């Protein structure tokens, strides 16, 4: 039987998982300090949002897989540890947001990943929040 | 030669995750146990060698799912590995919600107190786990068992025109509306209305 | 310069306050820009306290500021002989340092029912967060305090009416801001009223 859509508990994420968030993006701040600026920019840039209920599971899911793909990677050089809590609940979101979306219908890498960890909170907050408001693809 | 465990169940009640098994029919001698949970596609030790038939397993993270595996061991042998999957968000059930029921006159005033997650704080309940939340609550009088639900849009309830001097007895859950789960019928408790 | 920049939060704001060094004439203005933690190269400048002899000066709403990443400012003090060297601020991450403020408690009363419902004054553009409330309500003698259960934002903490002589009952709601750790405000000032 197909999976039916549970994005509505995503709206209040687990205190814990927060705290290893920050945790995660301290580290990750100590250790570009530690070595230096880096010279690529990774200005968090803001995403312009869309009242497009599909196009935002869309989004969401997009910026999970990419931060899921990052920080696994990051987690494979064991560079800084803490990001079990954060992978598996990206791996749980990814899969739930995937499943509503089917039920329904030369920059360095550096400041990617810079990029990423800085936004992880944004999106763990802000889009998966409106994500949960939106529901299935209308 | 060392039997497997037998009837391995995870009891999960408001995300509170232990996993139990029975032991099996070993001809003598002592026979322990170990249980270990999968973790970056490699299992990790939750429990070694212990004496206990049951190990919790509350530490792991209620998002996505798990795979739990316990084998029975005598001394030096072994016995083979017994595994289950365990999905919390989807296979934990929700406990009864306390309830605060107070008559006066004919009225029956209800307040909901939402389940409560053990490794949380007080403020985090399982209200806040799953956000589209709702009460129900039926109530009787005490030996009609007639069932008349009633689903608060709050976590209060005003019950009006009681018959004065009659027994009532009502009982609440906690539903989850957009899946169809219900929680645990509160304990059912009987109030009797002021003369 | 300014000797004391702090960047605080107070009631859901974030504000940069300072006090000067003896010396200065009395025509120094303040000059105050902000930094994010990401790309620290950028220093922008705050305008609605751009040359301002205010010593207060809000963070909350500015021209771009990810209250989700932390975030420092600067103060220089100007004048027209010569501007001192910018005293800059220890960082402040806004969702894991927001210091809430008690609601404001509107009373509704039934025959029996009374309700408490709180509303909050929150920044115009701030990071949507849990604002659960704590209810405190006595006898203007009993001393004791009844603490009611915390609800939602949106939700009026209901109180049933026991029939009883007209007496001053008071009451208070304190915020609870649990976005990863629970951070509770302060007790309200008492809304004492007469109830029949
Ligand atoms: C108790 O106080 C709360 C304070 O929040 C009241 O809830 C608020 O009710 C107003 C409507 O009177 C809502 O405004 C609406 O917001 C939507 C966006 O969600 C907007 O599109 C509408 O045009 C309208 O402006 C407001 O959102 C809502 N806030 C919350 C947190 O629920 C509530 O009505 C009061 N009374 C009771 C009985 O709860
Ligand atoms: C403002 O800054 C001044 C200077 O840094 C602080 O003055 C110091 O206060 C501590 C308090 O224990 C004393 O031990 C020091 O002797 C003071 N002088 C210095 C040079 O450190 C002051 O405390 C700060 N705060 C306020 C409210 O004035």
């Amino acid at each position: 039987a197909p999976r039916r859509c549970l994005l509505s508990h995503y709206r209040s994420l687990e205190p814990r998982t927060l705290a290893a968030a920050k945790a995660l993006r301290d580290r990750y701040e100590e250790e570009a300090l530690s070595w230096g600026q880096r010279n690529c920019s990774f200005r968090p840039r803001r995403d312009p949002p869309r009242p497009s209920s599909c196009a935002r599971l869309r989004h969401v899911a997009r910026g999970i897989a990419d931060a899921q793909a990052v920080l696994s990677g990051l987690h494979r050089s064991e560079l800084l540890p803490g990001a079990g809590p954060i992978l598996e609940l990206l791996a749980a979101a990814g899969r739930d947001v995937a499943a509503c979306l089917e039920l329904a219908r030369a920059d360095s890498p550096r400041c990617r990943k810079a990029s990423v960890v800085f936004n992880l909170l944004r999106l763990l907050t802000w889009e998966l929040r409106l994500a949960a408001h939106s529901g299935p693809c209308l | 030669m060392v039997p497997p465990p037998e009837n391995v169940r995870m009891n999960s009640v408001n995300f509170k995750n232990i996993l139990q098994w029975e032991s099996p029919a070993f001809a003598k001698g002592q026979l322990t146990f170990t249980a270990q949970y999968l973790s970056y596609r490699i299992f990790q030790d939750k429990c070694m060698q212990t004496t206990l038939t049951e190990c919790d397993f509350s530490s792991l993270s209620k998002y996505g799912d798990h795979t739990l595996r316990v084998r029975a061991e005598f001394a030096d042998e072994h016995s083979d590995w017994v595994q289950i999957t365990f999905c919390p968000v989807d296979d934990t059930i929700i406990g009864p919600p306390g309830m605060q029921v107070e008559v006066l006159a004919d009225s029956l005033h209800m307040r909901f107190l939402a389940p409560k997650i053990e490794n949380e704080y007080e403020t985090w309940t399982m209200k806040d786990m799953y956000n589209s939340w709702t009460y129900n609550v039926q109530y009787w009088k005490q030996g009609t068992d007639e069932k008349f639900q009633i689903t608060p849009q709050y976590d209060f309830e005003v019950l009006r025109n009681l018959e004065p001097r009659t027994t009532y007895c009502v009982q609440v859950r906690g539903f989850l509306p957009d899946r169809n789960k219900a929680g645990e019928w509160s304990e059912p408790v009987c109030e009797q209305t002021t003369h | 310069p300014p000797q004391n920049v702090t960047l605080l939060s107070q009631n859901f704001s974030v504000y940069l306050t300072w006090l000067p060094g003896l010396g200065n004439p009395q025509d120094v203005t303040y000059f105050v820009a902000y930094q994010s933690s990401p790309t620290r190269r950028r220093w922008r400048e705050v305008e609605e306290c751009a040359g301002t002899k205010e010593l207060l000066c809000s963070m909350m709403c500015l021209k771009k500021q990810d209250l989700y990443n932390k975030f420092k400012g600067r103060v220089r003090t100007v004048s027209p002989s010569s501007k001192s060297p910018w005293v800059e601020s220890e960082y402040l991450d806004y969702l894991f340092e927001v210091e809430p403020a008690p609601p404001v408690l509107v009373l509704t009363q039934t025959e029996e029912i009374l309700s408490a419902n709180a509303t909050y004054q929150l920044p115009p553009c701030m990071p949507p967060l849990d604002l659960k409330y704590e209810v405190a309500f006595w006898k203007e003698g009993a001393g004791n305090k009844t603490l009611f259960p915390v609800t939602p934002h949106g939700q009026p903490v209901q109180i049933t009416l026991q029939p009883a002589a007209s007496e001053h009952h008071c009451l208070s709601a304190r915020t609870i801001y649990t976005f990863s750790v629970p951070k509770y405000s302060k007790f309200s000032k008492p809304t004492c009223f007469l109830l029949e």
